[PDB]
């Protein structure tokens, strides 16, 4: 019975182990692609707000 | 003989006395290999979730 329980129990929980690792893989994925996607969208909202202003610090 | 059935009742002592001590050994055997059992199915319980933790943090982490 130890040995049953042992084997079944191990089936049983690498299998919830796997479903995890997806589980928050593929989540953060898209996540990752959300907030690049925010990010470069913010950005894309003064690039040349900035560019203007700062050649204009640069130049003498 | 009457002293031959005082050895007979001797034996009988022995034989009291030996399967109380047969079932007394037998019984100490079942117990500690169950409760060795016990003991055991919560180490392999506690470690098998330790280690889905450490799936779980590290995968998260990562």
């Amino acid at each position: 019975e130890a040995e049953a329980k042992a084997k079944a129990l191990e089936a049983q929980y690498r299998e919830r182990e796997r479903a995890e690792t997806e589980a928050l893989l593929a989540r953060y994925r898209e996540r990752a692609e959300a907030e690049a996607k925010a990010v470069r969208e913010k950005a894309m909202a003064r690039l040349d707000e900035a560019v203007a202003l700062v050649l204009k610090e640069v130049l003498p | 003989s009457k002293l031959e059935a005082i050895l007979s009742q001797e034996v009988e002592a022995e034989i009291q006395a030996l399967l109380q001590e047969a079932e007394a050994k037998a019984e100490a055997v079942k117990r500690e290999a169950e409760e060795k059992a016990k003991a055991l199915l919560q180490a392999r319980e506690r470690a098998l979730e330790a280690q889905y933790r450490a799936a779980l943090r590290r995968a998260e982490s990562a």
